[PDB]
């Protein structure tokens, strides 16, 4: 029930998985700026907002982008892929 | 955290 990619940069691995419940993400210690994986039970970086210290309400599909109430306005669209949202990091066509 | 093994691409 983890992905088999790293999120950030979609490449396979050693990764580290996402505690939170119903949380599927896994990434690189290198791709989180780590030496160790996290010590005890650990939450990823999408669900935090891109731009502040807020949970993330809406959420990039494709990266760990993700956005609070505050700094959500148009910063994500429906994509290609089943409308899935994605950031501007993205073709939406193509995601 | 727990870490996992996976295959690397291309
Ligand atoms: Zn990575
Ligand atoms: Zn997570
Ligand atoms: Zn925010
Ligand atoms: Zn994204």
């Amino acid at each position: 029930m983890h992905e088999d990619y790293c999120f950030q940069c979609g490449d396979g691995g050693e990764l580290v998985m996402c505690d939170k419940k119903d949380c599927p993400k896994a990434y690189h210690l290198l791709c989180l700026n780590l030496t160790q994986p996290p010590y005890g039970k650990w939450e990823c970086p999408w669900h935090q907002c891109d731009e502040c210290s807020s949970a993330a309400v809406s959420f990039c599909e494709f990266c760990p982008h993700s956005f609070c109430k505050d700094h959500e306005k148009g910063a994500l669209v429906p994509s290609a892929l089943e409308g899935r949202l994605c950031c501007s990091e993205h073709d939406p066509m193509a995601p | 955290a727990r870490t996992k093994q996976t295959a690397r691409k291309s």
